[PDB]
RNA sequence: GGCGAAGGCGAAAACUUAGGCCAUUACUGACGCUUAGGCUUGAAAGUGUGGGGAGCAAAUAGGAUUAGAUACCCUAGUAGUCCACACCGUAAACGAUAGAUACUAGCUGUCGGGGCGAUCCCCUCGGUAGUGAAGUUAACACAUUAAGUAUCUCGCCUGGGUAGUACAUUCGCAAGAAUGAAACUCAAACGGAAUUGACGGGGACCCGCACAAGUGGUGGAGCAUGUUGCUUAAUUCGAC
């Protein structure tokens, strides 16, 4: 019902998630690689996050969607299958932007796996 | 970091935005000690001292 | 480590003409005794049309046609219990795999002489039946659903 | 890259404050180097009192792998990491190179002061690096910022295991710090450098029925034959 708006995909190093959301900021839809067949480990593949931003391009179709911008998260190697998928789908991409949660050196992360 | 202004040209672009900002934050998800932080600082300026001249 | 090796050419058969006749009579070979499986196999056509009545090219082309598999899955193992990768098949590997799909499965059945076992397999790959088209589809059906693996391997 | 004597110092401002470099037609006129004892500073961990606690995380609990796992992995998780006043005075506190001074090829950068002056580049005096001969070194290597040629002073070493342990002493509430042996034992040592092999669940490249692609085989039954074990008078001896 709403022409514009913004949807965003956050690319975590284990899972994606894709979400949907009105230009006032609050969301409409959204999928996940969880919320599909597979699960476990072989959730964090290019593939899963590429069908993820599929079903989510698809479901938006009819939920008449037009230019919608596009804030890609996280770190991970999933976030560009997604984008070719959402341009792939037929979508009227417009803008493209980053919003990681880039930190000052501030609060301590964790300890070294070793 | 917005660019884009048809279809391609600044997604082209992006992946240059991308690879910079995941080589900053990967580490800043692992702690190791200030004198490791410098050490593997000057690390990396060798590095571009080798190639980019 | 080697390199790649030559392969040699295959004569049409001289009364049905058809390379891919040659390849049946060569893959349900066993003792190497041509004059028992030409016999075998031309009595498995001439059943083909007694019953059923068509042309035996046609059922065989169909058959073959239907058995040769879209994909193809190749082990290749990182760590315990290893995951497997689809990979794709060439078009002579696919004619390859089908028709030793058949004979294999012509050669386990029920109506105990050859002929008649032989005869029902082909006539049943044709007709898309659990014989071979089933192991065809589960191989299949295995592939492209690890289809993750297969987008990024080597 | 800059500064500090070392530890260390990186968001912005204010106050206080330390030391350093260049030029000096100025001044005192040997007032200089080193330093036993002493004094001051001295990473992090730790301790006493009062606050603070977002994130992280010894100890601890649980879930995984393993034969075991009190470890590596994962989820929680206190002391602590933070601040105010003291105490502790140890580190690979490393340039593994004490301080002060005179002299000893050169080349390539970079930083500051000065003159010249659009930067760039000219050069002078300094600080910080690389390459490099005579010279030194057992070799690696150092080589004008010396491990070179020499002097002055201080500290320290005299085989290894015993052992930085024991006693005594001083300091500290504290864990400990400083100083610090001997009895016994070995002919060598968790000695140094370098050389050739061998090895790496270290890299790079290259072959083979090695893997991969198939065919047909053994381990399932009977039989032949050989071997091990047992047995008897020997079950002749060898091959493993």
């Amino acid at each position: 019902n709403v022409s514009s708006g913004i949807i965003h995909v956050s690319c975590s190093p284990n899972n994606t998630i894709v979400s949907a959301s009105d230009p006032g900021g609050n969301v409409l839809c959204w999928a996940s690689s969880g919320t599909m067949g597979f699960k476990g480990s072989r959730k964090k593949t290019p593939y899963s996050a590429g069908i993820a931003a599929d079903k989510v391009a698809k479901t938006v179709k009819e939920m008449g969607m037009a230019t919608v911008k596009l804030f890609v998260k996280g770190t991970g190697r999933g976030k560009d299958t997604a984008i070719r998928s959402f341009a792939n789908a037929g979508l009227s991409i417009t803008e493209i932007n980053e919003k990681t949660p880039i930190p000052h050196n501030g609060c301590k992360p964790p300890k070294r796996p070793r | 970091e917005v660019k884009n202004d048809d279809l391609e040209l600044a997604l082209k672009k992006f992946k240059r935005v991308s690879l910079e900002i995941r080589r900053l934050a990967q580490r800043h998800e692992y702690h190791l000690r200030k004198g490791m932080r410098l050490r593997e600082k000057r690390k990396i300026a060798q590095k571009k001292r080798r190639k980019f001249r | 480590r080697k390199n790649r090796a030559p392969k040699r050419t295959v004569l049409p058969d001289p009364v049905f003409n058809n390379t891919l006749v040659t390849r049946i009579i060569n893959v349900i070979m066993e003792d190497g005794k041509k004059g028992l499986a030409q016999r075998i196999l031309y009595g498995a056509f001439d059943l083909i049309e007694q019953r059923t009545k068509e042309k035996p090219l046609t059922v065989f082309e169909r058959a073959v046609g239907n058995v040769m598999p879209r994909l193809e899955l190749r082990v290749r193992r990182i760590a315990g219990s290893n995951y497997q990768v689809p990979t794709e098949v060439p078009q002579d590997r696919k004619i390859a795999l089908a028709l030793r799909w058949i004979a294999m499965f012509a050669r386990k059945r029920h109506e105990k002489t050859m002929l008649e076992k032989i005869a029902n397999e082909i006539i049943d790959a044709s007709n898309n039946t659990g014989a071979a088209i089933k192991k065809k589809d589960d191989t299949h059906k295995m592939a492209e659903a690890n289809k993750a693996f297969a987008h990024m391997r080597w």
